[PDB]
RNA sequence: AGCCUGUGUACCAGGAGGGGAACAACCCAGAGAUAGGUUAAGGUCCCCAAGUGUGGAUUAAGUGUAAUCCUCUGAAGGUGGUCUCGAGCCCUAGACAGCCGGGAGGUGAGCUUAGAAGCAGCUACCCUCUAAGAAAAGCGUAACAGCUUACCGGCCGAGGUU
RNA sequence: UGUCCCAACGUUGGGCCCGGUGAACUGUACAUUCCAGUGCGGAGUCUGGAGACACCCAGGGGGAAGCGAAGACCCUAUGGA
RNA sequence: CGAGUGGCUUGCUACCUCGAUGUCGGUUCCCUCCAUCCUGCCCGUGCAGAAGCGGGCAAGGGUGAGGUUGUUCGCCUAUUAAAGGAGGUCGUGAGCUGGGUUUAGACCGUCGUGAGACAGGUCGGCUGCUAUCUACUGGGUGUGUAGGUGUCUGACAAGA
RNA sequence: CGCCACACGGGGUAAGAGCUGAACGCAUCUAAGCUCGAAACCCACUUGGAAAAGAGACACCGCCGAGGUCCCGCGUACAAG
């Protein structure tokens, strides 16, 4: 099913997990991509910005992730970078699947929420930008137009 | 033939549009124009996509019928009849006291009107009405 | 599904009204190649018989065979030029600008024009050199009527005319050529213009057929099967859809038929002669005996027996000429049988 | 912005409106250098190209006209010659020089000639399977050799392979 | 393909059924296609003298018959005319069963053939008893 | 959804007249008759009342000349098309580019391998001459040769580059 | 074997013109329209353009959501049988 | 995974018509769209050639005949350069057809105590009207330009 | 169902192939300029066309007479006309 369905940040915030049942897996499969074991000790910080308010389907994170961590290895299984995506889909989403009557949804999925402005990705790498590349790949396949950030790296 | 006009304007290098408003004009005060060397008269754009607009008009039509015109003659005229109330009997007689030649039948050198003329060596994307009537497949008769 | 397949008829030769002039009237003229020379003549259908020639065609694998060919006689006798015509060009395309006329006339030309009785022949070439030396000048022409009294056959005596452009070398020397030719009477023979072999294109107005309906018209379908005894024929299935909610003049329907202009291209002249050979036994019914000025034309011509048929050097050949085929037989037997 | 262009002793350059024509004891170019305010003018010793504009798309244009005036320069004095090569695998192709085209003959068996007519005053001087196209106007001169090349360009079938036709060896 | 020398009235269709003129063990053929054809809306395909035409056995040999052969067409009751201007027809419609390149499948044609078959089909010609 | 169903409000319904091409609810505006005048929304090249108004800039696509909208689309992505503003670095001790010349030896390093010589793989990557020149950045060879980057000098002459 | 390919010619009665006889259907008004748009979203009539000299004869029926019938389908009625 | 275009399918909505806008399929006859099946001109190729595959421009013309089925669709056969798709009230019943859906008769299966029912099957089962306006195909009478004969011109219009 | 006839070639383009060429000293098919290049476009060719309201041109005849309608015999024409 198209973004076009989920995208827009119109609906009541659904999260509440009391009251709704049957919420299937998140596909996003880690959070923490590289040297985990290490803490933010790098010279060069690059975020991903998201440009406008938007829903991002579990779908589309774990697609964006995997498209960038997946050639983050352009550095090497065991490079020397730690990525970050710091969003999680709270957002519970239905789908109408009787034609308007009776036509609250059953749950289909999940999304997360991202204000224009907000970092969803931050990686941490020397002076090797192949992130930046990376990031190109990745705002590739979620809704919102994206403003690639750097922060600590004044070696231009 | 013989046309007692009050004025003759000279289109060559002046931009149809706005000599025509001034030819519309001046027809609705009650005063007979004849409008001289159509063929030279000229309107900015891009070639392509100018012809395109004329060639898209005389493709237009029906058993209805869409009679446009070809030689830079009648583009002219029609051109300031769309600038007349034609069907209204002021309208029409204005429109008629108004006629376009290609070259110039009289002796008398028509005159340039204000903010009309285009320089030449300043312009570069425009073209002549007697281009875009070969394009049309007119016959050059001029 | 709904098979694909081409409109019924022509949209090419509309509105299929009735023509104006029983005498046509060529919209195109030769090109100004060789010498000067008038660019037509005419003549009225007398019938078709077939003759036997030799395979002239080079890249026949029959070339030099017997071959048997259809042929339309139509008699081609003397016309008169009587007047040279000048157009002028201007801004609105080409304008009569004078005539140049004769004083010999024909005895019955009287029963079409209001023969002049005083004209000023130098007066009008004085205008028309002087239109030359301004470069006004635009093509040349002659107004030429022909002499129904010579064909017997042919019940009018009425002449017909029309106006025949004159193409040849320079402007100057046509133009001259024209004034020799009208001069001195402006008798001409379809020998001064025409060769055998040549390819000429035939103009006429088709034979009438009155009011005809879309089938033969057009060429639409009968109804078939079942649909052809419901109480519909002969009748199209529809003016058109829904919309647009008007009927279009593309659809076939009923209508004149017949008495139409037409230019055939490329025609053949098998023949140019005189004499009854060409004739056949009993004559050509309902037209009677020939024995004059003749022309055989390759295949068929419009127009019925007895209509004036134009003729004008073919303006666009596929074949180059192959002049005087060789006649080994004119079929003269009777058309009745 | 403003360029001068100091004219070659051996040249003479005259200008009236917007065409500029110039002449040498190799011959006489004569070209159309119209563009939106730029002036272009022979004032005694030099040929002048002015404009009050300085965007980007006035300056293209001025390089432009300035390497077309020296290009005439060179046309009329030294002239414009580029070196052609005639080559052929199994057919012997034949160029020739009838009128004012060359004509080819023979090209991969052909039976039709292939041929294309010269631009302006350009000498199409061939020996051998050598071919030498000269004159004083480059467009023409350029043009002509292209065209020599051109004619004998093939899509049927693979380049690599039929490599028959004449080309450009030595360009000015 | 070759001219024929004659102009043909197509006196056959798609379904007709025509004389086998030869000893193949097929009787009675079939026509379903004329080779190198397209008709119009409506309209039968047509086939006549001198067409190669796609055909199947209808009466013969057990082992001919339901077999789905080409053949070419050597007879036709309809008329054809001649350069000299003749028409020529036959007493029936008939067709001899040819192979890939066009050579009879048989040993021997059975009745005449028209002259105008010769310019086309050489090895079906130079099989002919009589060539009319 | 020109959907369904709430809520507050103004409007249509039951609201003229001016504008919006037309058009219940968008803008101005709430209206006795008649008359003169000035504005509102909106508009001032012609159709069409009033500007072919002024100072300046951008756009070359006829973009555009389309407040609002079922109604006027145009998106993610891309752009040495063009204009403007900023920052860093290099430059008349001559920059950037181009063209010309130089790109040297110990030495074809060692190792492995028949082989390997800048360039299959592994290790190392040293010092000489010098104004330059890698234990070789890219081609190429069976391996060489050959062709070039780095690096230096000249010609040139003004900004260049990120 | 004209059902078809693929239509043709002909015969008789009409049709067409003339004398005589002589209805009906239908009609808010206006009405020479066409292309687009708009409008309760399926306009000869609104808007913008285009085309358009009037009247008359014959024709085959594209449109007047053509004429004909207060929808038989479907629902609703504290209807009927 | 992300962003769109179309308005052919299906679904949704209930705005329009219940003092009726005649159904499906077919047929006949006309116009159109391009997202191109063939044809023209091209680019790439895992392009030797031949035969292809993929792509670009492009709607001029073509895109046909048959066997089963009411079928649309689709399956199949032989031809073919190819036998493209779609819109026009799912174009076209004041044009045709009436095989199917969906009246009243009947049978079978299933369900029901039963009347009788079925998003099951099956046999039979009707097609009204003399055109006022408009539209177009063709044919006339007048008026305007402003006496007559004959010959032309060509604004524009149609064509594959 | 029979028979005859129904181009080519110019011009301008698309996709594309190139030339000269600058912004950017080089390079570059493009920015200005140019050479080519589709069954497509224009012309060519066929048909209609003085009601084209700028309502046309030419020649002759005629204004007390040119010409035309009616009439009569007929069709190369035709439902009336
Ligand atoms: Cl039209
Ligand atoms: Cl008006
Ligand atoms: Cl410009
Ligand atoms: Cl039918
Ligand atoms: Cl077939
Ligand atoms: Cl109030
Ligand atoms: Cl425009
Ligand atoms: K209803
Ligand atoms: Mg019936
Ligand atoms: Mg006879
Ligand atoms: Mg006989
Ligand atoms: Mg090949
Ligand atoms: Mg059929
Ligand atoms: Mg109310
Ligand atoms: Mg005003
Ligand atoms: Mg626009
Ligand atoms: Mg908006
Ligand atoms: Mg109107
Ligand atoms: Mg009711
Ligand atoms: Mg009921
Ligand atoms: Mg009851
Ligand atoms: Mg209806
Ligand atoms: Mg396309
Ligand atoms: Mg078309
Ligand atoms: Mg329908
Ligand atoms: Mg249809
Ligand atoms: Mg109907
Ligand atoms: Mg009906
Ligand atoms: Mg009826
Ligand atoms: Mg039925
Ligand atoms: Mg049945
Ligand atoms: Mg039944
Ligand atoms: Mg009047
Ligand atoms: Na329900
Ligand atoms: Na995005
Ligand atoms: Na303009
Ligand atoms: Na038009
Ligand atoms: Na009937
Ligand atoms: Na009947
Ligand atoms: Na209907
Ligand atoms: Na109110
Ligand atoms: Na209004
Ligand atoms: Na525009
Ligand atoms: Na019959
Ligand atoms: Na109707
Ligand atoms: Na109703
Ligand atoms: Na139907
Ligand atoms: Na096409
Ligand atoms: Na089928
Ligand atoms: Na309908
Ligand atoms: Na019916
Ligand atoms: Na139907
Ligand atoms: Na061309
Ligand atoms: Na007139």
């Amino acid at each position: 099913k198209p973004g076009a369905m989920y995208r827009n940040s119109s609906k009541p915030a659904y999260t509440r997990r009391e009251y709704i049942s049957g919420i299937p897996g998140k596909k996003i499969a880690q959070f923490d991509m590289g040297n985990n074991g290490a803490g933010p000790t790098y010279p060069a910080q690059v975020e991903l910005v998201v440009e406008k308010p938007v829903q991002i389907r579990h779908n589309a994170l774990e697609a964006a992730r995997v498209a960038a961590n997946r050639y983050v290895q352009n550095s090497g299984a065991a490079a020397n970078y730690k990525f970050r995506i710091r969003k999680f889909p709270f957002h519970v989403i239905r789908e109408n699947k009787d034609g308007m009557r009776a036509p609250f949804g059953k749950p289909v999925g999940t999304a997360a929420r991202v204000h224009g402005a907000n970092h969803i990705f931050i990686a941490w790498v020397n002076p090797d930008p192949n992130v930046e590349e990376a990031w190109r790949r990745a705002k590739m396949k979620v809704t919102p137009t994206i403003n690639i950030d750097s922060s600590p790296a004044g070696n231009a | 033939a013989e046309f007692d006009a009050d004025v003759i304007v000279d289109a060559r290098d002046c931009i149809m549009g706005r000599v025509a408003s001034q030819v519309a004009e001046q027809a609705l005060d009650g005063e007979t124009v004849a409008v001289v060397n159509a063929e030279r008269a000229v309107i900015t754009g891009r070639e392509e996509q100018i012809v395109e607009k004329y060639e898209k008009r005389v493709d237009i039509g029906n058993d209805n019928g869409y009679f446009y015109p070809k030689r830079p003659d009648g583009i002219f005229k029609r051109t300031i009849r769309g600038m007349l109330p034609h069907k209204k009997q002021r309208g029409r007689e204005a429109f008629e006291s108004v006629r376009v030649y290609l070259g110039n039948p009289y002796d008398e050198d028509g005159e340039v009107l204000d903010g009309t003329s285009l320089d030449r060596l300043s312009n570069i994307k425009f073209v002549t009405l007697g281009e875009i009537s070969e394009t049309l497949g007119a016959n050059k008769t001029w | 599904p709904q098979p694909s397949r081409p409109r019924k008829g022509s949209l090419g030769f509309g509105p299929r009204k009735r023509s104006t002039s029983e005498t046509p009237r060529f919209n195109s003229w030769p090109s100004d190649d060789g010498q000067p020379g008038v660019q037509g003549f005419a003549g009225y259908k007398a019938g078709m018989t077939h003759v036997v020639l030799v395979n002239d065609e080079p890249n026949s694998p029959r070339e030099g065979m017997e071959e048997t060919v259809p042929v339309t006689v139509i008699e081609t006798p003397p016309m008169r030029a009587v007047a040279l015509r000048a157009y002028e060009d201007t801004p609105y395309g080409q304008r009569p600008l004078t005539e140049v006329w004769t004083d010999e006339f024909h005895s019955e030309l009287d029963r079409t024009l209001d023969v002049p009785e005083d004209h000023d022949p130098d007066a009008a070439e004085e205008q028309i050199r002087d239109a030359h030396e301004a470069g006004d000048l635009g093509d040349l022409r002659l107004i030429t009527h022909t002499v129904p009294d010579a064909v017997p056959s042919v019940p009018k005596k009425k002449p017909d005319v029309m106006e025949t452009r004159v193409g040849g070398g320079s402007v100057s020397d046509r133009l001259d050529h024209a004034l020799d030719i009208v001069e001195d009477g402006g008798e001409h023979a379809m020998n001064d213009i025409f060769r055998a072999g040549e390819y000429a294109d035939v103009a006429g107005v088709t034979k009438g057929k009155g009011t005809q309906g879309p089938v033969k018209r057009w060429g639409v379908q009968k109804r078939k099967g079942k649909h052809a005894r419901q109480g519909w024929r002969r009748r199209i299935g529809n003016l058109g859809p829904w919309n647009p909610s008007r009927v279009r003049s593309t659809v076939p329907q009923q209508g004149q038929t017949g008495y139409h202009q037409r230019t055939e291209l490329n025609k053949r002249l098998i023949d140019i002669g005189e004499g009854d050979e060409p004739t056949v036994d009993g004559g050509f019914v309902n037209y009677g005996e020939v024995d004059g000025p003749y022309t055989l034309v390759k295949g068929s011509v419009p127009g019925p027996d007895k209509r004036l048929v134009r003729f004008r050097p073919a303006v666009r050949p596929n074949d180059q000429p192959r002049l005087d085929p060789e006649v080994r037989y004119v079929s003269n037997e009777s058309n009745q049988g | 912005p403003r360029v001068e262009l100091e004219i070659p002793e051996d040249v003479d350059a005259e200008q009236d409106h917007l065409d500029i024509t110039v002449e040498g004891d190799n011959g006489s170019v004569t070209r159309r250098l119209w563009y939106p305010d730029i002036d272009v003018s022979v004032d005694g010793d030099t040929v002048v190209i002015e404009s009050d504009e300085d965007n980007a798309k006035t300056m293209s244009t001025i390089g432009t006209f300035q390497s077309h005036i020296e290009n005439m320069f060179h046309g009329v004095t030294e002239g414009w010659e580029y070196g052609m090569e005639v080559f052929y695998s199994h057919f012997p192709m034949q160029v020739n020089v009838e009128g004012d085209e060359v004509v080819i003959e023979n090209f991969l068996g052909e039976k039709a000639p292939r041929r294309t007519t010269i631009h302006g005053d350009t000498d199409v001087e061939i020996d051998g399977e050598e071919l030498t196209v000269s004159g004083p106007d480059i467009e023409a001169v350029g043009q002509t050799a292209a065209d020599i090349e051109q004619l004998t360009r093939i899509n049927d079938k693979d380049v690599r392979v039929f490599q028959d036709g004449v080309y450009i060896t030595r360009k000015p | 393909m070759e001219a024929l020398g004659a102009d043909v009235t197509q006196g056959l269709e798609k379904g007709s059924l025509i004389t086998c003129a030869d000893n193949t063990g097929a009787r009675e053929l079939k026509v379903i296609s004329v080779h190198g054809y397209s008709g119009t809306k409506n309209r039968h395909p047509k086939a006549g003298l001198g067409d190669k035409i796609t055909v199947s056995v209808t009466k013969g040999t057990p082992e001919m018959r339901r077999q789905v052969l080409e053949a070419v067409v050597v007879r036709q009751r309809k008329p054809i005319r001649r350069p000299d201007g003749t028409r020529v027809k036959f007493e029936d419609n008939a067709a001899v069963i040819v192979d890939e390149n066009e050579d009879p499948r048989g040993t021997e044609l059975k009745g005449p053939i028209a002259r105008e078959v010769a310019q086309r089909f050489g090895s079906v010609a130079s099989a002919a008893t009589m060539i009319v």
